[PDB]
């Protein structure tokens, strides 16, 4: 329902074509700043969880291959 | 247990050029159409 | 002179649904893999068509008519392999669906959650009963085993179980059943998705902000639209690479031997994807408490929406939460390992702790941590 | 102009990469 | 008892993600099984076509 | 028999020799009849997955 | 003022 | 005290709605209690707090942020949705206690 959606006032948008501008405008030198910026401010809570479990995972298969081994 | 298996890799074969053609382009049709989205810029001038 | 697209008697209802409808324009790519999901849907009961009208199953040689398709129908390989993968894609494609809805506030609709919950508890039937149809040896186990489960319950255990099965190892008509509403529930899955849509429709999308994203909404046409055959194309990327180069991959080689009910299984599982609920029925110990234990789990995700103690909707600005959110999917990935191991030291006190602490997210960690992130926003 | 050359391409990189070891290859002493 | 050993993996002909079988090998594995393995084992879902 | 010769042409690593005298050193306090189920087993399994782990580094090449 | 307004430059975009 | 203080501005800086700039009443999530909250603003509050979010939107779809010199600081994030918020609720509490008894 375009038309009848929100009420916005005092609001200017500037749009190009994309026949007059860069498909890839400056892509990788750009882009990687971005990216980097992205998993420095998401990785501090993304990847402890997954290293604790990776952790856990390999306690418990070092205690499955440690389970008995011809105990004395 | 496998015959289909030298087919099987053939049409994988098949399928990855398939895929090197086609996802190419339909990033770039992706990115031709964005591209009035993310060159959109915004301006509020109140009275 | 009329516009042919807004006065149709069957256009406008193709457009208002996919053409003109304003989406968020800041939607990421999560909520692509919602459309996956249909499509994927779909290839399964195409899938499902060719699994049935070129072939014969059997009560006693369903093992037989699988290897038949496998080896002397043409490209039956091909689509059975397709049948296997794309149901783990499905549920795949499911998981990421149902984490976004729980990671980005999408809850707080009802309905659209409610059905939701319903479509899940269907998948989970087409699933597990598509994996009894083929009839392996660990199929076999585990259809045996499973329905000694839900043999407890009076009048509607013993009554099914003697109406699904003529009699409890073989008789002459046994996997009929199965196959029969294998084959139609599936589309009530379909029904009940385009009242997914329909409820949807109603209430529109959501941004990952949690906002009113009213001030900046788009056409779905030809963004979306685009976005959605470019995710397609990526899924059917992956889906064939499973199905084409690595096809036992996600499978297992223990259903790959003919059913014989005086040969034990050494190791026996489910599905990946039922993994981890196996491991709630190694959890606890009681067979009727492990069948409620399946059903609170998923109990608890239809009830999710009334613990959001929250005022902000989303978790873009909750770290708290975030860190909670992470520690329990990675809670489901350790579950996942630990349905897979079998019943021994100390994977039986790895399962207690681990379902201890996933009932104890969902339910009271997450609403407390809700109301520390309001404490300390100076909201109350 | 390119479906018969992609097909014909994809298999002349496969008997490229397994020469000598398709059955086409061992029709010879095998006939 | 519960201890078993796993096999390592062996640089096979098939092994690569583009690597077909040798088809020769194929033949003389199935006169080895024809001469020796198929008066004890079967090959019940395999036909001579 | 090519793996007969890949078997003492790599049998000389010095973890697998390591452990063949731990199976030897098994064997020889085994036999003092300890009336026991003690067995020299899993040391066997580390000596097998040794030179079997070496075969199939360098089996394939003399094969035809 | 709507003469108060232009354009920004888009050069970095435009080829 | 100060130092309750000084991890509440850790944590408001580490929320992250500042690098969009938003502010602090922009972020609550729209129930009815809260529509009627935003229908009770003055203009130019609504106006301020549309552009907003249209502007976070925008941010959002491009995933990027502002610079950092025009972020949201912590003194700047005045509670401007919270008399209008609060007498609602405290309304909707009222009508709560007539319609019990
Ligand atoms: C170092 C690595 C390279 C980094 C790099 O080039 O960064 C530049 C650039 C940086 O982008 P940015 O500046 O952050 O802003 C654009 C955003 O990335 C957002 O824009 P976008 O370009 O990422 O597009 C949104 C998203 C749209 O996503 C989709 O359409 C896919 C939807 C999900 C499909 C899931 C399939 C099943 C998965 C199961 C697991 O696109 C993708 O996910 C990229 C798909 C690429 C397909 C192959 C193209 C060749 O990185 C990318 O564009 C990422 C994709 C690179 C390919
Ligand atoms: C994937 C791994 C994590 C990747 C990652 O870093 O994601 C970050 C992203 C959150 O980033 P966001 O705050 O949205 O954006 C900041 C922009 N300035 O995180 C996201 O967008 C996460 C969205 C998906 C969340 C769910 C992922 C797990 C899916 C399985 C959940 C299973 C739920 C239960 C199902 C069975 C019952
Ligand atoms: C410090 C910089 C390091 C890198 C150097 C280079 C600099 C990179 C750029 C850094 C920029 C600054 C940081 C930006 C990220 C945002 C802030 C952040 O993440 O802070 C760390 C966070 C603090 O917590 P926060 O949510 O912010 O709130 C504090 C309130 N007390 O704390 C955390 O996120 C820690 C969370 C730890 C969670 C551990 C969970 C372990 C247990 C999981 C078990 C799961 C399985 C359970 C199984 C049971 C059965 C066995
Ligand atoms: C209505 C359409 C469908 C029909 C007619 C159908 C029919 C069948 C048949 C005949 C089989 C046995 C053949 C085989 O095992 O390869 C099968 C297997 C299976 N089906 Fe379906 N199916 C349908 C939809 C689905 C859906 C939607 C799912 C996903 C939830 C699904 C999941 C499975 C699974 C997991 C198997 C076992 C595959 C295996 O042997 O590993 N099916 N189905
Ligand atoms: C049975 C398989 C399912 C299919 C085919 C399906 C399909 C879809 C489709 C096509 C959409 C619209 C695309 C989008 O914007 O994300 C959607 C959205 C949604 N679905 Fe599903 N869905 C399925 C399962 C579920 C389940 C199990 C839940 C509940 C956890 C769920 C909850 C939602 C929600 C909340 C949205 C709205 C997204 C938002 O605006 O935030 N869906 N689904």
């Amino acid at each position: 329902e375009f038309g009848n959606l929100a009420r916005i006032r005092h609001v200017i948008s500037y749009s190009l074509s994309p026949f007059e501008q860069r498909a890839f405008p400056s892509y990788f030198s750009k882009g990687i700043p971005n990216v980097l910026r992205r998993t420095r401010e998401r990785i501090l809570r993304v990847a402890p969880p997954f290293v604790v479990v990776y952790l856990i995972y390999t306690w418990g298969n070092q205690e499955f291959e440690q389970s008995k081994r011809k105990n004395p | 247990s496998e015959p289909e298996h030298d087919h099987r890799k053939r049409m994988g074969l098949k399928m990855l050029l398939m895929m090197g053609l086609l996802l190419p382009l339909t990033y770039a049709m992706k990115r031709h159409k964005w591209s009035v989205l993310k060159s959109r810029k915004l301006a509020y001038r109140p009275p | 002179m009329t516009n042919m697209r807004k006065t149709h008697p069957l256009f406008k209802i193709i457009n208002h649904s996919f053409i003109d409808l304003p989406a968020p324009s800041n939607i990421s790519s999560w909520w692509n893999f919602g459309s996956l999901l249909g499509v994927c849907l779909m290839v399964q009961i195409i899938t499902g068509l060719f699994l049935a009208m070129h072939y014969t199953s059997d009560t006693m040689t369903a093992f037989s008519s699988v290897t038949h398709i496998c080896r002397d129908v043409n490209y039956g390989w091909l689509i059975r392999y397709m049948h296997a993968n794309g149901a783990s894609m499905f549920f795949i494609c499911l998981f990421l669906h149902v984490g976004r809805g729980l990671y980005y506030g999408s809850y707080t609709f009802m309905e659209t959650w409610n059905i939701g919950v319903l479509l899940l508890f269907a998948v989970m039937a087409t699933a597990f009963m598509g994996y009894v149809l083929p009839w392996g040896q660990m199929s076999f186990w585990g259809a045996t085993v499973i329905t000694n489960l839900l043999s407890a319950i009076p009048y509607i255990g013993t009554t099914l179980v003697e109406w699904i099965w003529g009699g409890f190892s073989v008789d002459k008509a046994t996997l009929t059943r199965f196959f029969a509403f294998h084959f139609i529930l599936p589309f009530i899955i379909a029904a009940l998705a385009i009242v997914h849509l329909l409820f949807l429709h109603e209430t529109g999308s959501n941004n990952p902000t949690g906002l009113n994203s009213d001030a900046d909404k788009i056409p779905f046409h030809p963004y979306y639209t685009i976005k959605d055959i470019l995710g397609i194309l990526i899924m059917f990327l992956i889906l064939m690479t499973l199905v084409l180069f690595f096809p036992d991959m996600l499978g297992d080689p223990d259903n790959y031997m003919p059913a014989n009910p005086l040969n034990t299984p050494p190791h026996i599982k489910p599905e990946w994807y039922f993994l981890f609920a196996y491991a709630i029925l190694r959890s606890i110990p009681n067979k009727l408490g492990g069948v409620l234990a399946l059903i609170l789990s998923i109990l608890i995700l239809a009830l999710m929406p009334f613990l959001h103690t929250s005022k902000q909707r989303s978790l873009m600005f909750r770290p708290i939460t975030q860190i909670l959110y992470w520690i329990l999917v990675a809670n489901l990935l350790i579950l996942t390992w630990i349905g897979g191991q079998p019943v021994e030291h100390p994977f039986i006190i790895i399962g207690q702790l681990a379902s201890i602490s996933y009932f104890s997210i969902i339910l009271i960690l997450m609403p407390i941590s809700g109301i520390i992130e309001d404490k300390m926003l100076k909201l109350y | 102009f390119f479906e018969r050359a992609f097909d014909q391409g994809a298999d002349a990189i496969y008997e490229h990469i397994n020469e000598g070891k398709l059955w086409k290859h061992i029709k010879h002493k095998y006939e | 008892s519960d201890l078993e050993l796993h096999p390592p993996s062996y640089p096979w002909s098939h092994r690569g993600l583009l690597s077909s079988l040798d088809h020769t090998s194929i033949r003389r594995g199935f006169q080895v099984y024809k001469q020796v393995c198929s008066s004890c084992h079967s090959m019940d879902y395999v036909a001579y076509r | 028999d090519p793996l007969t010769t890949v078997r003492e042409h790599c049998e000389q690593l010095e973890k697998c020799v390591k452990a063949r005298e731990r199976l030897e050193l098994c064997d020889n306090r085994v036999s003092s009849r300890s009336q026991t189920e003690e067995d020299c087993t899993e040391e066997l399994f580390d000596f097998l997955h040794a030179r079997d782990h070496c075969v199939a580094h360098k089996l394939f090449k003399n094969l035809k | 003022s709507h003469t108060d307004v232009k354009v920004p430059d888009f050069s970095d975009y435009r080829r | 005290s100060k130092w309750l203080d000084g991890f509440r501005k850790w944590y408001y800086n580490a929320a992250g709605f500042n690098k969009l700039g938003l502010m602090r009443d922009d972020t609550l999530h729209e129930t009815e209690d809260v529509k009627e909250a935003i229908r009770r603003l003055p203009e130019d509050l609504y106006n301020d707090r549309m552009f907003r979010i249209k502007r976070a939107l925008d941010l959002t779809m491009r995933h990027q942020i502002l610079p950092k010199d025009q972020w949201t600081k912590y003194e700047e994030d005045k509670f401007y949705l919270e008399p209008y918020l609060k007498e609602v609720i405290r309304e909707r509490k009222e009508r709560e206690e007539w319609a019990k008894k």
